[PDB]
């Protein structure tokens, strides 16, 4: 089943304050207006390409979405990066510990780090095998598509892995719903006001306007 | 669509008749030039090296761009003063307004100076300045006269326009009274004087009316500005890409100076920094060249103001169109942001009647042609009109002259010329 | 002035002959408040590295080294950088470094250079055509080079795609070109994906084999965790200082500010796109990196036929910021205010002139636009004049300037 | 120091000559200024990158000079249009136009040449001595207004 | 149309877009100044038959 993007999926894209400009960057972004995925979170998360990038969202009453696995393979036969939540911290590993192969739990050491209602927004890429991690939650204003006004994501994490990815999975804690879409290589237009924040964009190949 | 070129026209021309004006319209007709673009320097060495002395000892190996790019720019900005001067010190004296207003029933309190404002434009004036909207050794610089200097050239001109007429941009300014100093803009347009004195109400309240107009114009017509506004946005847009152009890498591995001093060394460093001063070098001969161009465009502004002001205000232009459309009567200048505005007073005729014509009139034998004016008739009675405003007259030996006979005149007519 | 209009003469005028600029009274140095010594003097004495298709990586952080013995010591057969010079390395600090190492011929040492091609930088270890970073290598036929053949060091000779940069590609899966079957076994177009260097003591000085380690630099928006053997200054505020934030550096004022830089911002930029603002990576706290507070130079004078005498603009400077007077176009120092007006002498700007008057000095005054006059005027009146004057008026204008002409070969060569 | 407006033109074209040779002395990054020097220290492959730099930066510099020749040349067309409109208007005639053929009432002209231009000695009535009198629009007799 | 210039050009910065803008300039005012010269009748008058 799929929704649409609108002015969603806006990151900084770079930690460098700029103020009073409407600035212009060439990088990964989701297109405006553009076709996108939604699911359940439950049984409804199958493994999905990863392409350059991903914005991902949920939607969720406490919180149901606990990790998500990214690689080549996510089955454990080779290194795949396996992002979690345990309550207090951020928990990451990229080791062949196989979670469940139904892909939710019901409550090889490379590479290690620890830190409806809830809308989660996620933007995740990968450069030079680094993993960048952005995010943005928010309150819902609707109870089963994507908002459509602006926000932009905040930096995370960004973790120097050293690993190819090609696909991705995410992973339930159990005894809500879920969107997925792609980035791709755009120029945008950027509003940055006086308080170092960018409060608008224009994806400047949306349309003959935007251009 | 494919564009139409105006309302088609079948003009009614026949070999004897003549369409003649019986009222006529007092247009005023605004008009908005340039005069002087923002000042500006640049200290190429800033600009370029940004105090690096690395940088510097290499820009002095290039010799006399740096001098001759900031020669030109001050070139520049000494003629913008020169401008500024040569459209409004036209008259060597102030002028100031007598304090009662008994000027004929016209009511210049919209375009004289308003003494309620903190600096005393006239309200027209405020309004124009109300319509109109650097770091790296790049400046702005401000221009000789203040505009609450202009504010009194324009008060000066308009002072001795309005008490004095001509005079003022003759010799010694000679008062007249404002109603004759008309009946004079008048009978320099062919219209005989006693045509105002016979109609000054109706010429006071169709003036008054339409200097109201261009308050209301201005107030809600943000777009009439377009000329100086655009003279504005044309060197912000310049400088902002002269500016921005400190980014670009030129072929260098970085465009911060700093970058190359600070991570490559001084063999290395020369062969990167002269990619950065090749291409901050070329930037800024760019920006000069360009405003070297665009000051031949304002200074030839400049100099159609400075004749404008010359011809209109201070007198009266037999010129078409030059002075607005219509016959020009009168001029008042206003200032403006970076330009100026004329208000021209003009005499637009309106409400023609069609007449039969003849080009003489056949007496005793002899041809009389008018003195002048134009033979008309209604279809039965014969009479003489000025050209310009339908006031018919008898036709006598006073109003016509003879010369030759009846035989060689094409279409004369047989009609008797009265002798008192 | 003499020195920027290139004579000994000066015209009475105004000159713009230079800038005022205050000047960086001490140098300061912000690095993070991080000690430990980088582990690269435990990469230079390990006992080997990998096969080069598996070639190792160690992030180096939260920490500091002295790079300047490392290429004058006889420990290193060769020493290469490309984006940095090894001899600025100690000035220097880096979001990371990661310090890249294998074992292969010397004849592919080569290879190890910014967007090369063949066999090691295609399938083994790419590096982008800007690397940022170092190459250090020795020989190593001493510990890596046996009779018969050290065959414990090998390389990818075949793979289906070219490595992206920094890839790490370990599995050995058959290099099946043709229509032989793999399964697992070397065939005819179905080639084994390795080749083993076997080094042996009989080889020639570039077929024996060469320890690498690569230093792979980077420095990003995030800050510094990796510096040089200096040490910081304490901080300096709201003075001129030549700075040195992680190597962030220039001439300007300090300046305190409360710049709103959200918590993760770091750097803030002027629309040039160069620096204006810093996080001081010490003390948490975001000085404006104000410039050296410039303002242009004019020189007011009188003709030096006259006087030496001399007044100062310092144009958009305050007085209080550099007899004194503030004009609206800058700080007028060395001329007399007045408040009589007169006729406008040498132009200043914003209404201001100036001139040589009484014993004498240079004065500046608010220029006169001209004499007053009211226009006797009523309703009833007229002036006629009685009398003329034949005025003759001189008007000079330029028709022609001269014909120059230039030969461009004999001008350009000669 | 009447005549500014001729002797400057005079000065502004010496002045970019004069620069224009001075730049033959720069180095622009070679070896040395003079070309015979780049010629007798180096061998071919060598003094054809270093006559390199030089060209370019001569070459920039002579396109900058005819750049504002061009210019400039311009400049003093729209002054030579003006005075041959002063010649056709104000010596070949009589000018109703205000202050365009001197200040005052014009009544003639006459050219006189000069180097690199031409000044034009106006001729122009100037009303000089006042009196004030008493005025009216019309003059009312028999019931009849008369004007004059 | 060689890509593999274009991405050196881009290094030269905004040269590009004003070059390209000052021609535009002068292209317009060509389409200006056969307005004011023609363009000063308001009507199309047509002669008598
Ligand atoms: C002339 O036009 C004005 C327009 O306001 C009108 O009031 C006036 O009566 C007209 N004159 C004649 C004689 O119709
Ligand atoms: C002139 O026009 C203004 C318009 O606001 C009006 O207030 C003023 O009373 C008028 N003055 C005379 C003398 O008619
Ligand atoms: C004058 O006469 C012609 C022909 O009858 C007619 O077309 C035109 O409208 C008339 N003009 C006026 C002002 O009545
Ligand atoms: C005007 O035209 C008519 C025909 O329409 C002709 O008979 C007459 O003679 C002409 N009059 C003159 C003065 O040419
Ligand atoms: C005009 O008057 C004379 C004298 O009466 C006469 O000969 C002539 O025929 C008349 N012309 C016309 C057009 O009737
Ligand atoms: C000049 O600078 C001082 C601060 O040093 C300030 O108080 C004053 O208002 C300034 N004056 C002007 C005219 O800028
Ligand atoms: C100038 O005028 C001000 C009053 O406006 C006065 O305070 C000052 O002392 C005067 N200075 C001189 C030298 O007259
Ligand atoms: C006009 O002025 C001259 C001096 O310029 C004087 O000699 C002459 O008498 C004056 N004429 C009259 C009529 O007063
Ligand atoms: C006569 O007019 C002049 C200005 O033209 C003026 O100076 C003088 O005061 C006037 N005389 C009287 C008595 O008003």
């Amino acid at each position: 089943a799929y929704t649409n993007s609108f002015t969603r999926g806006v990151y900084y894209p770079d930690k460098v304050f700029r103020s009073s400009v409407l600035h212009s960057t060439q990088d990964l972004f989701l297109p405006f207006f553009s076709n996108v995925t939604w699911f359940h979170a439950i049984h409804a998360n199958p493994v999905l390409p990863f392409n350059d990038g991903v914005y991902f969202a949920s939607t969720e009453k406490s919180n149901i979405i606990r990790g998500w696995i990214f690689g080549t393979t996510l089955d454990s036969k080779t290194q795949s990066l396996l992002i979690v939540n345990n309550a207090t911290n951020v928990v990451i590993k990229v080791c062949e510990f196989q979670f469940c192969n139904d892909p939710f739990l019901g409550v090889n050491c490379t590479f290690e780090y620890v830190s409806f209602k809830n809308l989660r927004e996620f933007v995740f890429k990968n450069i030079d095998g680094y993993f960048k991690i952005y995010s943005k939650h928010t309150p819902i204003n609707l109870v089963r598509g994507l908002p459509q006004g602006f926000s932009a994501l905040e930096p995370l994490v960004d973790l120097p892995i050293g690993i190819n990815i090609t696909r991705f999975q995410t992973l339930l804690a159990l005894h809500a719903a879920y969107y997925v879409g792609y980035l791709q290589p755009r120029t945008f237009l950027l509003k940055y006001n006086e308080n170092g924040t960018i409060t608008d964009a224009v994806d400047c190949a949306l349309d003959p306007l935007s251009e | 669509y494919t564009m139409s070129l105006g309302v088609e026209n079948s003009v009614a021309y026949s070999n004897n008749s003549i369409a003649i004006p019986t009222n006529f319209t007092i247009s005023v007709t605004t008009e908005i030039l340039p005069v002087s673009m923002t000042k500006t320097s640049v200290d190429c060495t800033m600009y370029i090296c940004g105090d690096s002395t690395e940088c510097s000892n290499l820009l002095l190996q290039y010799g006399s761009f740096c001098t001759q790019l900031n020669r030109a720019l001050t070139g520049i900005a000494v003629e913008q003063d020169k401008n500024t001067q040569e459209v409004f010190a036209q008259v060597k004296q102030i002028y100031k307004t007598p304090p009662i207003k008994d000027f004929g029933g016209f009511n210049f309190s919209q375009i004289l100076p308003d003494p309620s404002k903190p600096s005393k434009r006239s309200f027209i004036e405020d309004l124009l300045f109300n319509k109109v909207t650097k770091f790296n050794g790049l400046t702005v610089l401000p221009p000789l006269l203040t505009d609450e200097m202009i504010a009194q050239y324009t008060s000066a001109l308009l002072a001795g326009t309005i008490t004095s007429g001509w005079t003022f941009g003759a010799g010694a300014a000679l008062q007249i009274p404002f109603a004759m100093q008309m009946a004079y803009r008048f009978n320099g347009i062919g219209v005989t004087q006693n045509v105002l004195y016979e109609n000054q109400k109706l010429i006071a309240n169709q003036f008054n009316s339409a200097i109201g107009k261009i308050q209301d114009s201005l107030s809600s017509t943000a777009s009439a500005l377009g000329k100086l506004q655009d003279v504005v946005n044309q060197n912000a847009q310049a400088l902002n890409t002269l500016v921005k152009q400190l980014s670009s890498n030129f072929g260098a591995i970085s465009s911060v100076l700093n970058d190359i001093l600070s991570r490559l060394d001084k063999v290395e460093a020369e062969v990167q920094i002269d990619r950065l001063i090749t291409g901050r070098l070329q930037s800024l001969q760019t920006y000069v060249t360009q405003q070297l161009i665009r000051a031949a465009e304002i200074r030839a502004s400049a100099n159609l103001a400075a004749t404008k002001m010359s011809e209109c205000v201070l007198g009266q232009s037999k010129r078409v169109d030059f002075c607005g459309k219509g016959y020009h009567l009168m001029s008042f200048p206003q200032s403006a942001p970076h330009g100026v505005v004329f208000l021209h007073v003009t005499y637009v005729p309106a409400q023609e009647k069609n007449f039969t014509t003849a080009p003489a009139i056949c007496h005793d034998g002899k041809a009389h042609f008018p003195r002048e004016g134009v033979f008309v008739s209604n279809g039965t009675h014969w009479f003489v009109t000025q050209r310009n405003f339908y006031e018919p007259q008898i036709i006598t030996t006073d109003n016509t002259f003879v010369s030759g006979n009846c035989d060689v005149v094409i279409g004369i007519v047989n009609n008797t010329v009265y002798d008192p | 002035t003499k020195c920027t209009l290139k004579s000994f003469t000066v015209e009475k005028g105004i000159y713009q002959t230079s800038n005022f600029r205050v000047q960086p009274t001490e140098s300061i140095v912000r690095f993070p408040n991080i000690t430990n010594l980088c582990p690269f003097g435990e990469v230079f004495n390990a006992t080997r590295f990998a096969s080069v298709y598996a070639w190792n990586r160690k992030r180096i952080s939260n920490c500091v080294a002295d790079y300047s013995v490392l290429y004058n010591s006889a420990s290193f057969s060769t020493f290469k950088c490309y984006g940095v010079s090894p001899t600025k390395l100690n000035d220097l600090c880096f979001t990371n470094v990661y310090a890249d190492s294998f074992v292969i011929r010397g004849d592919e040492v080569r290879q190890i250079a910014p967007g090369q091609t063949g066999n090691i930088a295609d399938y083994n270890y790419k590096l982008p055509d800007d690397f940022t970073g170092c190459v250090i290598a020795w020989n190593s036929n001493n510990l890596d080079s046996k009779v018969g053949g050290n065959y414990n060091y090998l390389y990818r000779l075949f793979r289906k795609s070219n490595l992206k940069p920094f890839e790490r590609d370990i599995s050995t899966e058959i290099y099946q070109a043709g229509s032989t079957p793999c399964n697992g076994v070397k065939g005819f177009n179905c080639y084994f994906p390795l080749q083993s260097y076997g080094f042996q003591p009989t080889y020639g000085v570039g077929y024996q084999p060469y320890r690498v380690v690569v230093l792979s630099f980077e420095l990003l928006h995030a800050p510094a965790t990796v510096c040089g053997p200096k040490k910081s200054t304490n901080l300096v505020k709201n003075k001129c200082v030549n700075f040195n934030f992680n190597g962030l550096t220039g001439t300007g004022v300090l300046t305190e500010s409360n710049k709103k830089f959200l918590p993760f911002q770091q750097f803030g930029r002027d629309i040039a796109d160069t620096t204006d603002a810093v996080r001081d990576p010490q003390t948490l706290e975001i000085l404006d990196i104000t410039p050296c507070s410039f303002g242009g130079v004019s020189v007011i004078t009188p003709g030096t036929n006259t006087s030496n005498q001399v007044a100062v603009l310092y144009q958009g400077v305050n007085c209080t910021e550099v007899n004194v007077f503030q004009t609206r176009a800058g700080c007028l120092i060395g001329a007399e205010h007045v408040n009589n007006s007169y006729e406008c002498d040498i132009p200043i700007g914003a209404g201001i002139c100036a001139s040589y008057q009484t014993s004498q000095s240079i004065i500046a005054y608010t220029m006169s636009l001209g004499v007053e006059n009211s226009v006797a005027y009523s309703n009833n009146s007229i002036a006629i004049p009685t009398n003329f004057t034949i005025s003759v008026t001189t008007e000079i204008l330029p028709v022609s300037m001269t014909k120059t002409s230039v030969d461009c070969t004999m001008y350009i060569c000669g």
